[PDB]
């Protein structure tokens, strides 16, 4: 209905949620520290990366298994809005811009688990086809 | 019956008076997956813009909608496409020209006509060059080794020749390649909400 | 021959301090 | 059918007379977002005018209005467009055209159709020169060799084929860029007022 | 409403607030010190930077994060109209203007924190889409 | 049918036959603002007829009337234009076409269609050149360096070829310039008087 | 009004005031001396240079901050209609003709302040949109 | 169908038969201001006819009626013109198009229509030369070396090349010149007597 | 080979002299 | 090279009297 999705649709919005991973390490350069994130952190591969009003837009990339790098399909969510929510597979991550270039770690590794089925995106609300 | 190019400098004075934009919002994002996105598929045959024909690729991880809070396309999703034909003279990489995305399990085929990209994400998936300047070659050389014998418009010609024959490409197998999806899919007529 | 594509700038390995500051919350 | 140039000299002698200008005013700001205006995105791929095809940006901070004293366009602002192929001779940079901005959360597409620009604000976003020098040489200079090899229109001939391959490009991946939207927004059917 | 709009925009003019960073450092040379500002000051990266009659319109610039330069969304505002109310981040401005080439710093680093949801451009006013 | 060349030197003996000219009042200064004028803006980009597009400058001080004691068109009036492309050879500047010229709180856009000029006045607003002589030349230079190592049309169609491709220019960010605004704007729809 | 209008038109023509600077000097070269101005004064940059009946026109120009010359927004005004008044900020002024060039320099500098709102060109009339 | 050149041998001998001229009278000076007239004006931009486009004048003294009792014109006339494009080669000096005259306090504009002349009178207002013979010349220049260099059509195709380009001119501001006023203007609808 | 553009007009670093004279009001 | 632009006549900076005369009033 069209309360029964509002209701839902909120519930969607917050799902950066299992059990985080708490530790991003990143790089540090003295050029990078400067225009470097608020928090940045993962529970999946959906991460979101926090911004400060005053700290630039960086792009970030991931880098896949392969080693080489890609370029994830990235937002930026948040009321906030600040927050730039990724949504592919890595364990790093770049963040060009220009000459500067940081590269934020993810460290976790709970490897070989971890698969389910979502459902949706978001594990909040699901797919019910129509 | 003013000047032309009167006109067209009259165009490119006040820069532009170009038409003005419906800045127009897309209702949904599980109304719109929006392209700027990469489908990030991964090839699954070997590939080589010598022949002109198909390679095939099938999605790796999931495509998503505008805002992005919701997961539509998902794996599994195979695509095929085609090389209509060999690249140029050392061109960096072929062009690639995926056609249909077709889902799996479910169904969820769609005529993308997309053309694929790099991991970097620049368009066209890249390869290896064969120049075979060999057979473009051999001609003159043959005969003009005869020329020379001699001794112990040809050159021109050759060059006509020569450019005639394209090169080939090249590209390997299960190459990790995205899709430059350059438009919309709908999925507001599958997935919908909700809870929990 | 030909050139290649140059390996990527590649960040510091060597200096690792950690990314996050205070704890984060949700915004969103 | 008086003289022709005796029209045009006449029209440069009194200057111009060129038609009245209606200096009339963009009611509002929050109904319209000027050009002049830079849409100060962020590149998100690889970019090779090397190959045709798209590049992806998204918007880094805010785009404003007339008076500038509303945010309407917002950040997250996904744009596409493409590269319709290779830039020329040592051209400085390619040329880029946005097409389609798109918003994330909200919607807020945009089939804005201007070219991007440079930090500097100079249209077209830049990049590094592949000049392909050699496939270009390479022809003659196997065959010439040949000629050169009798001893121990081939040149006019050498640079119709040069001139006929293009080069290429480049630009990196997340580059601080900018677009010259030329045109107007109107969000002035989203976004209204007001307090606190 | 019409009257509702009106008194709001009025709240909407100023918003040129929060608690600012009072100094702004310049360059100074001897022919920029000529055409220099009045007042130059931020609360943000909405910067403000008043004129007198007698003094130049200059070109200002933002350096962004990269270090390398960029051309702000700027626009003047004011009864008094001199001043350029810029509204794109950076620490440093140029202010070029043919040889002449100023540069005042902004001053101030509350980093990693500063972001929130205006909400509009300005705070005062909102958005409550149509 | 008389004789042609009859008439035109007839048409300049008595010098000129040429039409009277309506000798005519514009009614108010505050009804027009004249031509004849300089706006005077400040141009807040980078420039380069190296790539054809947009520059912007926004208002300087302010622009009158006819008499000039109106101050109808004030500053903070953004303007935006463009460069269809590069100039030609050593052409000591580009030429510079701002179309329209907006205005920042109020509004007063109004597309104006006019070149802009320098400082001193002339038209389009100069800068430096990028001979660009490498590109056009470094073509027969491969090529003839070869045909000279045989030892140890080509130049008609080098020639040919340098001509193709034009030079560009450049000129700084932040230059003081000014519009010949070739017309006349009225305000006598805004503005109009009075005390104290 | 029809009638409305005019008084205040009147009382538009007279504001060449503020206080003045009064001296401006000039240059001097024998050939220019001759065909130099009567009264040459400013209160502005709306700055008032006027001429004999047998003082030829010269072409003045105003050098903005730059240092680099420009040319004014000129008219010339008066009765006598002689005076030119010029509309553009510039200290000094040339005053070019072929050959010859004076070039009176204002002379002063109240810096840093000046700016109000004027709210026409002149103040006396006003503006009150249409 | 008799002799053409008959008839214009014919046209000649009786010099000519050329039709009576009606001597008929400008009724009023004050009914017109003939031309055979100077607009002196003061030229007050640089000018470049180097870059098409506009120069700028106002009047100087004043201009005056037939029999030259009135002076209807009077001066803060300021005009406007434009210089269509670069003079030629080596020439004297450009030619100039003053538009409209348009008047300062009062009104009285008008599309004149004339081309501006000099102090001495002569049409065109004149200047100097850049030749630019450098960058017309530059071309075989560089490549000619290189012919020269193999020891150590291009002087025809050079010269198609040369004369492709145009020079340019430059006359300094605030030059005193005049127009050539080539018509008649009425102020008959304005000024008219009387007494003391 | 080519050029590259000149790097930029530098600002005096050395002296530095605040900018603000009397204490900013707001005007708007 | 190219040349540049002249310089501009430079007008006398070493004599330097007085421009007014008698006093200025408003003509207009």
């Amino acid at each position: 209905a069209a309360d029964k999705k509002r209701i839902t649709q909120k519930l969607k919005q917050t799902a950066f949620a299992g059990a985080k991973n708490y530790q991003y390490v990143m790089s540090e350069q003295p050029e990078m520290r400067s225009i470097q994130p608020v928090h940045v952190w993962d529970n999946y591969r959906f991460t979101r990366f926090e911004f400060p009003a005053n700290a630039e837009l960086p792009q970030v990339y991931m880098i896949s298994a392969s080693g080489k790098e890609t370029l994830p399909n990235s937002h930026v969510v948040g009321e906030n809005r600040n927050i730039i929510e990724v949504e592919t597979v890595a364990k790093e991550w770049r963040i060009r811009l220009g000459d500067k270039v940081v590269g934020v770690r993810n460290n976790n590794f709970a490897p070989g688990r971890g698969a389910v089925a979502t459902g949706t995106a978001s594990p909040d609300v699901r797919r019910v086809q129509i | 019956e003013t000047s032309e190019g009167s006109s067209a400098l009259a165009k490119n004075l006040t820069p532009a008076r170009l038409k003005a934009s419906r800045a127009g919002v897309m209702a949904n994002p599980s109304l719109t997956v929006p392209k700027g996105k990469m489908i990030p598929c991964g090839t699954g045959t070997e590939l080589d813009t010598t022949v002109p024909g198909q390679v095939s690729c099938r999605v790796s991880q999931d495509v998503y909608s505008a805002d992005g809070l919701v997961r539509l396309i998902d794996k599994g999703s195979w695509v095929d496409g085609q090389i209509t034909g060999g690249i140029k003279d050392g061109q960096a990489r072929v062009f690639v020209l995926w056609e249909r995305i077709r889902n799996d399990q479910d169904g969820t085929i769609v005529n993308i006509d997309s053309a694929g990209t790099n991991s970097l994400g620049s368009a066209g998936i890249p390869g290896q060059v064969d120049a075979h300047m060999w057979e473009r070659l051999r001609g003159a050389i043959m005969i003009s080794l005869f020329s020379d014998t001699l001794t112990a418009q040809l050159a021109s010609e050759a060059l006509r020749s020569y450019m005639s024959i394209p090169p080939t490409l090249y590209d390997q197998q299960g190459d990790a390649v995205s899709i430059f999806v350059a438009r919309d899919l709908d999925f507001s007529g599958v997935y919908t909400l909700a809870d929990n | 021959c030909s050139s290649g594509h140059k390996p990527p700038p590649e960040p510091d390995w060597s200096n690792t301090v950690p990314v996050n500051k205070t704890i984060p919350v949700d915004t969103q």
